[PDB]
């Protein structure tokens, strides 16, 4: 319970009330491989979308709960959406975290899964952490309760405990949707406009390939890939469930820091949720010929479609087979600032 | 296809489960007013 | 004598039993509103 | 959205049962 | 004093029963 009293006196500037929680290792293992993170709070609104300041959450892992039943990581969620009096709760209201060590993996949590279980679980001197002395005397089992998670179907333990007035006001609060409805529709909107840009670039040209990346191709390429076999190019737009892991936003976050290339690569047909948001590097002493080795290793991928984004506002789609279709990236810069505030600072 | 149908079944189900409490509340408010 | 006022406190206990059914009763209406 | 609403009705349903079990306190003194 | 026992056992029987009805609801979906 070390992180509980570690960000309860630090996050009190940006947030009135702080919640203490657990994440099991089993539920967040598909967020990040090999438990590489060791956070950033950004609660987005359901009907009142906007943008909010980012709050920092101190989390430390590898340390168990008081229960021996499950052993997982520690976390905390700030609650600061409730304007003025926090007696109102916003229902169907997400809270999004950016847990990280070196930014990797994302977590989304409803306020309703949080708050329903929070009521369910119930000549100087040196300065003393009065919260630390008050935390130490509870030390019991029923402070922690297991609550199912609506995003990912697992039990997420919250630890609340009759500590002080700050949690004391918390369980007395009650009040009388569309928060994940927007982010899917937004990403599919920009994916539809990108596929329309590729449609008009294939239309103003002949229906042909320019083949930016060289790779050798067999004679049976029109057989083993059928005539107008755009099955992957059909279903590409359904396969992009994520955006903030995608390389599509990696160009927009890298405009201010200069310009490299980013790759969203997907399986020809359901071979696995492959890869999102990687780098093609010209900075290190691998150099431009080292980046060209990566790009020909990209074009030689015979079982994956590829999408390329540049940081300067251009988008490409590399077919398996070295073929490519040029395209444009440009969008209304309100959504640029929207994504830039969704990730971090403007 | 038919989540409309299962939604109608759970709607009529919560209707007939509200029926039991609408039955029980008035009977529980009758049996304590005989104390006069 | 001493058996008079408990009959009055019983209706005060019934008063909260009457009024706190609305706290349940608006909640299924909220369930129908959201779902 | 359907499986979201299913877990969403299962997380709200225990709230009214916890409220009823809180109302069952007043049962024990009557 | 005999009214404060049968009424109490029957409302205990219905407060277990409304939980059984929500359990039948969870049995449905």
């Amino acid at each position: 319970m070390d992180v509980h009293i570690d960000n309860q006196v630090l996050s009190g500037l940006g947030t009135p009330l702080l919640v203490h929680l657990f994440v099991p290792d089993t539920v967040m293992a598909e967020l990040c491989p090999n438990r590489v993170p060791n956070a950033w709070c950004q609660t987005l609104f359901s009907d009142r979308t906007g943008l909010t300041r980012v709050c920092r959450v101190f989390a430390a892992r590898g340390m168990l709960p008081g229960r021996p039943s499950h052993r997982g990581t520690f976390t905390s969620v700030p609650v600061y959406c409730d304007e003025g009096l926090p007696e109102l709760y916003n229902p169907f209201h997400v809270a999004a975290l950016r847990f990280y060590d070196e930014l990797v993996g994302e977590l989304q949590i409803y306020y309703l899964s949080l708050f329903e279980g929070a009521k369910r679980a119930l000549l100087s001197r040196v300065p003393v952490s009065f919260s630390k002395t008050r935390r130490a005397i509870r030390e019991s089992r029923a402070l922690v309760r297991g609550i199912a998670h609506i995003f990912s179907p697992h039990a997420l333990y919250v630890v609340t405990y009759p500590e002080l007035s700050a949690q004391g006001r918390l369980h007395r609060m009650t009040a009388v949707l569309g928060a994940p409805e927007r982010e899917f529709r937004f990403l599919i909107s920009v994916a539809l406009r990108i596929s329309a840009s590729f449609r008009e670039k294939l239309a103003m040209q002949a229906w042909t390939a320019q083949q930016e990346i060289p790779v050798v191709i067999p004679t049976s390429y029109s057989r083993i890939y059928k005539n107008s076999d755009l099955i992957r190019e059909a279903f590409f737009t359904v396969q992009t469930r994520v955006s903030w892991e995608s390389c599509w936003v990696k160009a927009t976050i890298s405009n201010a820091p200069d310009a490299c290339l980013w790759i969203d690569s997907h399986p020809l047909y359901e071979e696995g949720a492959s890869a999102w948001g990687k780098v093609i590097d010209s900075r290190p002493p691998g150099g431009l010929v080292g980046a060209a080795s990566q790009l020909v290793a990209l074009g030689t991928d015979g079982h994956c479609v590829h999408l390329a984004t540049t940081s300067d506002g251009q988008a490409f789609l590399v077919l398996p087979g070295g073929f490519v279709i040029k395209g444009q990236l440009a969008l209304t810069p309100e959504e640029r600032g929207y994504i830039l505030a969704r990730h971090g600072i403007r | 296809a038919q989540v409309l149908k299962n939604r109608l079944l759970r709607v009529e189900l919560d209707g007939i489960m509200r029926d039991h409490l609408a039955r029980a509340e008035e009977i529980r408010q009758d049996l304590d007013a005989v104390v006069a | 004598a001493s058996r008079v006022l408990s009959r009055f406190v019983s209706q005060l206990r019934r008063k909260l039993e009457r009024s706190t059914h609305r706290l349940i009763a608006d909640l299924e209406r909220l369930k129908f509103l959201y779902l």
